[PDB]
């Protein structure tokens, strides 16, 4: 918590590609938005068994004059058809266009709406999701941070409140080799390691946020960055987390 | 002034205790006895008890006059502490002392703040004394009374190595720590107390916590070592079914750690396997609304340098709360941690010490403020 | 500068007159309204004035002289580099009594006494002399005691070696 | 996922101890006991209803030495006896059962035992010297070193002071023994006797 | 202008006062003056004139003494008290300065003991007894740490000890006429 | 004309947003204004089929509930407020998902809210009509089956699910005899053959049963009266019979109102069992009467 | 059964002369034991520690000291234990043969120093809370561990100091030199002053 | 302000001038002259005094709170200087002090009595020629209590063991 | 109480004289008018504001005299030998003390070793013992030699 970028997410109902009435959007709004439209077939490392990555991560680019992030307030849309549910919204800010925005989402195509209050396994999984960071060679090098993991387990009479655990990021790269290699470290290493020690069933707990070091906070719903972007194999990883 | 002492004395309760202070803070006194006699067949109107004593029989020799109102709000518990050694340049300690040569740090104190007192007290649960101890300072006002500022406390247990003093961490605090050095020292000893863990609560869960208690590390898993629950004496035939004792089959398998780690499914026990985790949680916490701790600690933090693969792993592990252990059973009960790998050093057997552990090697990390 | 900046008060006291009639500002319309004779009384008036540095020189020494009397009631008061300690409360109050320790810390006060505080107290290291004296024929009772308990035993208790080593022998020979 | 009782056979329990207590009986209790005492014990119980009972305190470096109590209660307070002893001390064991309390007593009896064996343990090896050595009753027979064993009555449990151009003797020994071990205070000893 | 007026009533009484006191002085310095009826009547006219200013400043309302005297004592009497709680523990911290040298001048002395001691072991350059005092059980004999000599302690012998080893020696000689009778007893066994 | 016809229905109502509301929706399907909105949907149901409007419900907001959500009772009550009162075509459809997640894992919470639904839907076994028996006979063992099988609270629960979808189902099948088209086919069928699954369950529930005795009694009712108000069913007089083997199990049996359950099912019997022949059936409804008549002169004491 | 349940009841007998021996040892372990085959990678002596008293002349509450097996090198380095801490346990542990204890005699004589450590506090105030407590009428009161206690002697108040059963302090020239005594001239010199 | 006292100052000063004009051109009057200059002169001080009294004593006040801050510099100070001397006798308690009396006796003391000893007994380097004899009540004390009992029993014993070698 | 004491001199005893400096010009020179020096005495040495020189002459001068204290407190920082021979007389005297102590308690030691035992074991004799002994010891020896 001292990082802007505050990211609620949303799910969609049904898809419906969006470049038709960009127009009936410019137009009800008047302020010229851009709309990228590109396809990425995330696991781009391929070990995922190459299963319909078919994602056209759609960005509303609200490319204005940037003073705010209602100024700045970029969207991204991730689709894919062969997932039951097909899509969903991010949005970044705290602008009230968006209002207006997702008001008209609803409309125009008829779609029904649901935030996303997820879970202990997504959040360890988009958790290490967002340390491979991208290369443009597309072997994608390993990223490492300081873990926070601040519970909060309500029991009886607030005894217990409120106990962090919080890694080294030497300790973060030594579970990693010790383990050894991998791209799903904290799953595969992280949450086995202290499974191991102090036999905390992270998974199973009442998490509540985990930070990640200077990088996000990841909360109960609503990821928050220090970024202009979210990283394609997270925003995968979370279009995961809904499916079935 | 009257305000603050309407707050102290409406704490108070009333039964004969307000009678024996204003006996001896009147020291007429023949028929003040049937005036009491009357008030305490008149102890009704309570809180106007406290003006009518205050004007009828009324801050330079005041202090004991009002200073008992600490000796019994020492009743409840509310205030706070925090612990202190006594080495000796080799670290062995000791407190053995005489009561009453408490003028030698008033004196000593006297010599360097101005005139001044504290009474000593006698708690009678738990045998320290202890010593409030009001620093009557200073009286400025950019009219001719002084200030009390800030009674600290100091109270130290019967034949310790500790003393704990009050929580304020001043100028003056440490200059009457500071005197308390010096006038302990008796014998051209030198004591120079060290500080221990910082945060803290009152006054019989730190002496039970740690002093001169028989639980100086007893507590945790450990209690029926505190306590003599067992082996009795030399009897005969208790320890034989003592020597025929119970148990689960709490297997240290791998295959039972798949079985408690993975394997998530229904009740599909009785009540009896439904008790041995029960007590499989109460014997790893206590040792036998029933369900908080024995002793309030309130924060901890600890530490893990394990080294694995000639390399060195750290994990940090801050705790808050309002008190962990028996918060930790009453998680575990919940089956979320996985009990039979909970290692001693969180399962609370320190005391409250925010220690570093290292491959079983627990620690306290000295940490001065 | 303890009188000297009192000097300069007044000089710069009695300079307000110097200046006025040495520029005699009202002094030449005061002839109108002491030609020199003014200034004279002026210089007059000063050496009046002189008596309040002769003042000035009295008091001076006197807040001085009992400022230093006041450390002098203080080093008789404290102990005049004196940390001797347990002797350094009997002189002034018995405690209890402890002859460990007064035994002990009396092997640290003879360091190097020829080669303060009252003359250390020869008075109270003689009543320490003969408190021990005391002790000392206390202990003794208790010798004379074990000396008169042991004296009545030793007068209640108080060849055939050849003999005894010729049997020893004969029985050796004669079972062997 | 069974739950039997468990008073024998370690394997059992040594799985299944979750707690924390004392292990149990099977032997290692009392080979830990017998094991790190090492002079023995032997009884025979004789049940009452309070409880008169026998000992056989093995007394065991290389030659014996016994004892045997009295009566108790099952509130174990009751009063005991000696009923047998071996004739290596006779009256020194009535200086000590003369008091009561047992626990320093039988502790002096074992202590006293490694006592006497670390008596001979010395003087084996300051014999051991192949020069002009002479044996003594209990001390040595070159040039006296003697020393006592008290086993007083003052502190529970028995102290021995030593003994070795009288006096002069007396504060070197008492200074060279706060040096080079025990063990090698005879071979200090040796080091004035050999060369000068 | 009710304040101004009763300052100017305080300060022309006060003035009426100084007044009396300057009459005083003018009559010790007069001719030969004893009688001040005039000096009544004087201050009457001025009592006069001043009811007649105090109307004219009345009019011209346009809009403290003892008490400046009291205030000003006030805060001199405190700020000297000050000054004195300074000087203690001025005191205090050149006393304990004066100690911080001492002791720190002695720690000195202890690092010239160290080059000392390695100076009195190049003269002449040639711990388990705890273990085994308590592996067994001895004793150990401390009538030392005195600077002047013990062994003149035939002074003080005299309470007891003389008699005392005279008679050990007596049963000294007994104890010999016991031990006569060892002379079976040498080497039975050897 | 119905531009003109939906603006002379906003002539008789006050409501132009929700009129020109669907002619282009969350906000009605979430909720003067109620019952206006409430016919919005209706009207949505009209202009539509069914999909636009159902297609809400009928997936996503039971497929939400069978992962989560978060009142998930507000949602799924009007979900049933919904589909009730409402097409065969939601019904059926939300059937298909809800004996598919049945057999799938199963909630056991939103299960009751489906079998409510389904407890109105006569337009349940009414669209069918072509193998119901195959589909509820399947669903009612599946149930019962899973519930055993996470029976091994558990067993309580194995009674709460398996008995309380059976006392729908059988509200369902009084609601399909008082169809009886073919439904009264449908009805013997389903009722024989759940009254034997009942029956197998009180198997599994002989001295330890609570609320499956109700559910018996159901069953029985829904015989008896319907049977005694329409005496239409000769050709189902075997089913009206039928109870022969079982009802041994149900004299069987604290079974008060087991047996007063029996008393009505056999007075029924032997007022409506005149007509009939004497050789097979009221032979051994009779052979039934006598044998409980025995119970009857053993009930003066016992 | 009863076939080896008398088997146990002469162990078990065995086991109480043992522990009136005092000192004693007895094996534990605390669950940490990785591995029906198990390993036992730290392993606990644990020492029971039990005094006789007169008074009653019973045993007490034992207390407990219970080291274990250092993770690196065959040593014995505390853990928790209850001795009460006016008593150290580290200094008067680690002081036998430097902190490096090893076999189990060091060990022993470890607890033995321990132990009559804990006995003579044991024996003083068995002195002074029983004998002129009830004997002479006292009116008495003390410390934790005997070493301010103060009194009646059947008069007035008296407090003395005391070390290793010797008394050092006292509260006249006749007070002050009838009682810096041994503790066994104590009840002595109470008997004749009167 | 004060300038009002100031002007009815000046007027009184202008009126008691003219009273003197008039007294001084007919002269007694001395007095009545030095009384109303006196009036005005003390009237004049005394307001500027109480003025700059004011103003002086306006300025000490937080003088004066400046020397309290230097009265808080002291306790400081003072707290620090306690500090170091209480912890100095923490590094004379300390190695400096242990190593000098565990070396200073040890090659001192010991080794001036032990190289002594070798002067008297290398100096009479015979001693295995000339004495050997160092030069009791430990052994009048073990001798003369094993006798009267244990050597008396053993005897008795030993010959009755005798006894059975003869008989057995 | 110095300050207090400085101020006092300052104001009172050099300023009023200073006032009573001005006004005697008027009384005893001359008969003149004598008080256009007065009120030039007035504007020129309203500099000095009397008040604020003397509290400025008191915070320098109060002060360096403490400065000076501090430096004149130096003044310590026969017939003792006496005391000096009673201090080595008492010297003599405890480790006297410590040494009859020592052997009190030895000598007391070798007593209760010897009287206790030697009483208490044979049941209060004292009879000639070594007589007896050598008479049944010369009797089991000729029995032993006959053997």
């Amino acid at each position: 918590n001292a990082m802007p970028y505050t990211w609620k997410f949303l799910g969609i109902s049904k898809q419906l590609s969006l470049e038709n009435g960009i127009a009936k959007l410019n137009q009800l709004l008047n302020l010229e938005v851009d709309l990228d439209i590109q396809t990425i077939r995330v696991p781009s490392d391929p070990d995922g068994g190459t299963a319909a990555d078919e994602y056209i991560r759609y960005e509303m680019r609200l490319d204005i004059s940037n003073l705010d992030e209602g100024t700045y307030s970029k969207f991204i849309f991730l689709g894919n058809s062969k997932m039951e549910v097909p899509m969903f919204l991010c949005y970044c800010g705290t602008d009230n266009r968006n209002e207006v925005v997702l008001q008209w989402l609803k409309a125009e195509y008829g779609v029904i709406m649901w935030p996303i209050k997820f879970e202990q396994k997504t959040m360890i999984k988009l958790a290490d999701a967002s340390i491979v960071h991208v290369t443009k060679e597309n072997i994608e090098q390993i990223t490492w941070f300081s873990s926070k993991l601040y519970f909060e387990p309500e029991t009886q009479d607030k005894n217990l409140r409120q106990f962090s655990i919080e890694i080294p990021r030497e300790s973060c790269e030594g579970l990693a080799l010790g383990y050894g290699n991998t791209m799903h470290p904290y799953n595969d290493a992280i949450v086995p390691y202290i499974y191991n020690e102090t036999g905390m069933a992270v998974e199973r707990l009442p998490l509540t946020s985990v930070i990640l070091a200077g990088h996000t906070k990841i909360m109960r719903e609503s990821i928050v960055t220090s970024t202009r972007s979210l990283r394609n194999r997270v925003l995968a990883v979370v279009l995961q987390s809904i499916q079935f | 002034d009257t305000l603050v002492v309407f707050k102290q004395l409406m704490k108070l309760p009333v039964t004969v205790l307000y009678d024996l202070t204003l006996s001896w803070f009147a020291k007429d006194i023949y028929l003040l006895t049937e005036t009491l006699d009357l008030l305490i067949e008149k102890g009704v109107r309570r809180n106007v008890i406290v003006n009518r004593i205050l004007y009828v029989y009324w801050l330079n020799v005041f202090q004991l006059a009002e200073i008992d109102c600490h000796l019994m709000i020492s009743k409840p518990e509310k205030f706070k502490w925090l612990p202190s050694k006594a080495l000796r340049g080799d670290g062995k300690p000791y407190v053995v002392k005489l009561q009453p040569a408490k003028f030698i740090e008033n004196l000593q104190t006297d010599l360097a703040k101005i005139y001044h007192c504290h009474v000593y007290m006698f708690k009678h649960p738990s045998l320290p004394v202890l010593i409030t101890r009001i620093q009557l300072f200073d009286s400025n006002n950019l009219g001719k009374p002084l200030i009390s500022r800030r009674p600290y406390y100091v109270a130290f247990p019967l034949n310790s190595p500790i003393i704990f003093h009050s929580v304020d961490k001043d100028i003056y605090a440490r200059l009457v720590l500071q005197s308390i050095s010096r006038t302990i020292s008796e014998r051209e000893t030198i004591i120079f107390k060290p500080v221990q863990k910082i945060p803290v609560k009152s006054i019989h869960n730190i002496m039970t916590l740690l002093g001169p208690s028989r639980f100086a590390e007893s507590m945790g898993p450990w209690e029926c070592y505190a306590s003599a629950n067992f082996e009795r004496s030399p009897l005969h035939d208790y320890k034989k079914h003592q020597g025929l004792t119970g148990k689960k089959v709490m297997v240290r398998e791998f295959d039972d750690s798949f079985l408690n780690d993975d394997e998530n499914f229904y009740g599909k026990e009785e009540p009896e396997i439904r008790r041995l985790r029960l007590e499989k949680n109460m014997i790893k916490f206590k040792g036998s609304s029933r369900y908080s701790s024995l002793v309030p600690i309130e924060k901890v933090g600890f530490t893990l340098k394990n080294e694995i693969n000639s390399r060195i792993i750290t994990i940090k592990l801050k705790f808050n709360g309002n008190d962990i252990f028996g918060g930790l059973h009453e998680l575990c009960d919940k089956n979320l941690i996985n009990i039979d790998k909970v290692p001693g050093w969180l399962a609370g057997e320190n005391g409250s010490f925010s220690g570093t552990i290292m491959n079983g090697d627990f620690q306290r990390e000295q940490v001065a403020k | 500068t303890y009188n000297s900046i009192s000097n300069f008060i007044e000089n710069e006291l009695t300079a307000l007159l110097s200046s006025d009639d040495y520029l005699m500002d009202d002094l030449a319309g005061e002839l109108p309204n002491r030609l020199l004779k003014a200034q004279v009384i002026e210089k007059r008036k000063d050496a009046m004035s002189r008596g309040k540095q002769d003042l000035l020189s009295k008091e001076i020494y006197d807040n001085e002289s009992e400022l230093r009397a006041s450390q002098s009631q203080q080093i008789m008061e404290l102990v005049g580099d004196i940390p001797k300690y347990s002797l350094g409360s009997e002189l002034r109050n018995r405690v209890e009594g402890e002859p460990q320790s007064t035994s002990i810390e009396r092997l640290i006060e003879d360091v190097l006494k020829l080669p303060n505080d009252l003359k250390v107290l020869s008075e109270y290291s003689n009543l320490r002399k003969d408190l021990i004296l005391k002790c000392q024929a206390l202990q003794i009772g208790e010798s004379k005691l074990s000396d008169i308990l042991s004296q009545t035993n030793s007068i209640n208790s108080l060849d055939d070696d050849i003999s005894e080593y010729f049997a020893t022998y004969n029985g050796k020979l004669v079972v062997a | 996922v069974e739950r039997i009782n468990g008073l024998t056979n370690l394997q059992k329990e040594l799985v299944t101890k979750y707690d924390t207590l004392p292990l149990l009986n099977m032997n290692l209790r009392l080979s830990y006991l017998r094991d790190h005492t090492y002079p023995h014990l032997q009884v025979s119980v004789q049940s009452r209803d309070n409880d008169g009972i026998e000992v056989l305190v093995v007394n065991y470096k290389f030659c014996r030495n016994t004892m045997n109590p009295f009566e108790i209660q099952f509130s174990t307070l009751l009063k005991w006896e000696i009923l047998r002893i071996s004739t290596n001390v006779r009256l020194k064991a009535k200086q000590l059962l003369a008091t009561r309390n047992f626990q320093k007593c039988l502790l002096s009896l074992y202590e006293f035992d490694k006592i006497k064996s670390k008596k001979t343990g010395i003087f084996q090896n300051l014999i051991n010297l192949l020069k002009r050595k002479t044996r003594c009753y209990s001390l040595i027979v070159e040039r006296q070193i003697n020393f006592i064993i008290t086993m007083p009555g003052e502190r529970g449990k028995p102290r021995n002071c030593f003994l070795p151009n009288q006096i002069d003797l007396d504060e070197i020994c008492y200074g060279l023994i706060k040096e080079y071990g025990v063990k090698t205070g005879l071979k200090e000893i040796c080091n004035v006797c050999l060369f000068p | 202008i009710l304040r101004l007026l009763e300052t100017n009533t305080v300060s022309a009484l006060d003035s009426v006062f100084e007044k009396y006191e300057k009459e005083m002085n003018q009559m010790t310095h007069g001719d030969n003056n004893e009688v001040k009826r005039i000096y009544s009547k004087k201050e009457r006219l001025l009592e006069i004139i001043l009811t007649k200013i105090k109307k004219k400043l009345r009019q011209a309302k346009f809009p403290d003494i003892e008490y400046i005297y009291s205030k000003r004592q006030f805060i001199q009497n405190r700020y000297s008290q000050e000054l004195q709680n300074n000087e203690r523990l001025e005191a205090i911290l050149s006393r304990e300065q004066n100690l911080l040298e001492e002791t720190r001048k002695l720690c000195m002395n202890l690092k010239t003991n160290n080059k000392k001691r390695l100076t009195e072991k190049l003269i002449q350059k040639d711990v388990t007894f705890r273990n085994d005092s308590h592996e067994l059980n001895l004793m150990l004999n401390d009538p030392i740490k005195s600077t002047a000599d013990v062994r003149l302690d035939k002074e003080e012998v005299l309470s007891l000890l003389p008699s005392l080893k005279e008679y050990t020696k007596k049963s000294k000689e007994l104890k010999e006429t016991m031990g006569q009778m060892i002379s079976d007893s040498h080497e039975e066994e050897i | 004309p119905q531009l003109q016809a939906l603006v002379r229905l906003l002539c008789e109502t006050s409501i132009i947003d929700t009129v020109t509301k669907v002619y282009i929706l969350l906000e009605i399907i979430n909720h003067p204004v109620l019952q206006s909105a409430l016919c919005k949907w209706l009207v949505h149901v009209y202009f539509l089929h069914n999909i636009s409007s159902s297609i809400w419900l009928h997936l996503w907001q039971f497929s939400f509930l069978q992962k989560w959500i978060t009142p998930l009772v507000i949602w799924q009550a009007t979900t049933p407020v919904d589909v009730k009162p409402w097409k065969l075509s939601i019904i059926k459809r939300c059937a298909m998902h809800p004996g598919y997640r049945d057999a799938p894992g199963s909630a056991t919470l939103i299960l009751q809210r489906f079998q409510c639904l389904v407890g109105a839907s006569s337009q349940i076994t009414e669209s069918i009509i072509t193998i119901n028996c195959n589909r509820k006979t399947l669903k009612s063992h599946r149930n019962l089956k899973l519930d055993a099988h996470f029976l091994s609270e558990q067993l309580a629960q194995n009674w709460p699910q398996l008995h309380i979808p059976n006392d729908v189902d059988y509200m369902m099948k009084p609601s399909l005899n008082s169809n009886v088209l073919l439904p009264r086919k449908v009805m013997s069928r389903d009722s024989l053959k759940h009254l034997y699954s009942s029956i197998i369950l009180i198997k599994n529930s002989r001295d330890e049963s609570s609320s499956p005795y109700e559910w018996c009694i159901w069953q029985l009712k829904r015989c008896f009266a319907h049977q005694i108000e329409t005496p239409q069913e000769v050709i189902p007089i075997i089913i009206s019979v039928s109870s022969m083997d079982n009802k041994l199990s149900s004299r069987i049996i604290l079974t008060l109102k087991k047996v007063c359950g029996g008393i009505l099912p056999l007075w029924k019997p032997e007022l409506i069992s005149g007509t009939r022949e004497f050789f097979v059936k009221f032979m051994a409804s009779i052979f039934m009467w006598s044998t409980r008549d025995g119970h009857d002169n053993n009930c003066t004491f016992s | 059964s009863t076939s080896d349940r008398s088997e146990l009841e002469d162990y078990i007998v065995l086991e109480n002369v043992y522990r009136m021996f005092g000192i004693t040892f007895f094996p534990l372990v605390d669950p940490i034991d990785l591995k029906g085959e198990i390993f036992v990678d730290r392993e606990m002596l644990g020492i029971r520690l039990e005094v006789f008293s007169e008074r009653t002349s019973q045993f007490e509450k034992p207390h407990y000291v219970l080291l274990k097996k250092r993770i690196k090198s065959n040593s014995w380095f505390l853990f928790k234990h209850t001795i009460p801490s006016f008593i150290d346990v580290q200094g008067i542990f680690d002081d036998t043969n430097g902190g490096l204890v090893i076999s189990h005699d060091d060990a022993y004589l470890f607890a033995k120093r321990v132990f009559l450590q804990l006995v003579e506090v044991q024996k003083r105030r068995q002195i002074f809370k029983d004998l002129e407590a009830k004997k002479i009428i006292h009116d008495l009161d003390l410390d934790l561990e005997s070493s301010m206690v103060s009194f009646f002697v059947k008069d007035i108040k008296v407090e003395l100091f005391v070390k290793q059963n010797e008394i050092v302090s006292c509260s006249s020239q006749n007070n002050k030199s009838k009682w810096e005594i041994a503790l066994l001239g104590s009840l002595d010199d109470l008997e004749l002053k009167l | 302000q004060l300038s009002s006292s100031i002007t009815s100052v000046t007027t009184i000063d202008v009126l008691s001038s003219l009273f003197i004009n008039l007294f001084e051109n007919d002269l007694l009057y001395k007095l009545d002259l030095r009384l109303f200059q006196t009036i005005s002169d003390q009237m004049t001080r005394d307001l500027k005094d109480i003025l700059d009294i004011n103003v002086s004593n306006n300025e000490l006040c937080y003088q004066l709170k400046q020397v309290l801050a230097r009265k808080e510099d002291l306790n400081q100070q003072i707290i620090s200087v306690r500090n170091e001397i209480q912890e100095l006798k923490a590094g004379k308690d300390w190695h400096d002090l242990q190593n000098e009396q565990a070396k200073l006796n040890d090659k001192v003391k010991l080794n001036k009595r032990l190289n002594d000893l070798t002067s008297t007994l290398l100096g009479k380097y015979e001693g295995d020629r000339k004495i050997m004899s160092q030069d009791i009540l430990d052994i009048a004390h073990f001798v003369d209590l094993m006798d009267p009992y244990n050597g008396l029993l053993k005897k008795i014993n030993k010959i009755n063991e005798n006894l059975s070698n003869e008989l057995q | 109480n110095s300050e207090q004491l400085l101020h006092n001199y300052v104001s009172d005893s050099l300023l009023t004289t200073l006032i009573s400096f001005q006004e005697f010009k008027q009384q005893l020179q001359s008969y003149t008018s004598d008080e256009q020096q007065l009120q030039h005495w007035y504007e020129l040495l309203q500099a000095r504001d009397a008040r604020v020189t003397s509290e400025l002459e008191a915070r320098i001068k109060q002060f360096f005299i403490t400065l000076r204290s501090r430096l004149l407190r130096f003044l310590e920082s026969s017939l003792s030998l006496e005391t000096l021979i009673d201090a080595l007389y008492k010297i003599n005297d405890l480790l006297q003390q410590r040494l009859q102590i020592l052997d009190d308690a030895i000598q007391e030691k070798t007593s209760e070793l010897a009287e206790f035992e030697n009483m208490v074991r044979s049941p209060s004799a004292g009879d000639n013992a070594i007589p007896g002994l050598l008479q049944i010891i010369q009797s089991y020896i000729n029995l032993l030699e006959e053997n």
